């Protein structure tokens, strides 16, 4: 969070109280899945 | 079962294995061929 113009909140080295948060909402830890499909071409032995 | 493959199917081996079979047959089996006869007529029939 800057000021609204000056330099850098985490330069002046003197607290501030009021400054801005981001949120997020109710559900935001959807765990991720992706799947794959495997198919080989060539076996280890072969040949009539 | 004279030739070991690796699958499970009716693959080449079927045919080398069965051309072994009757290969050894023919080694084997001396026969002679012998028979009797009837006697037909010869102008009373159409075919010459």
């Amino acid at each position: 969070p800057i000021y609204t113009s000056g330099l850098q909140k985490m330069q002046s080295s003197k607290v501030s109280m009021a400054n801005v948060v981001l949120s997020a909402g109710s559900d935001v830890i959807r765990q991720a899945a992706i799947k794959y499909n495997v198919v080989r071409t060539q076996e280890i032995i072969l040949f009539e | 079962n004279i030739i070991n493959t690796i699958t499970d199917g009716i693959t080449y081996a079927n045919r080398t294995e069965f051309f072994i079979r009757v290969m050894v047959l023919m080694m084997m089996d001396r026969k002679i061929l012998t028979m009797e006869f009837y006697d037909v007529d010869t102008s009373a029939i159409s075919n010459t």
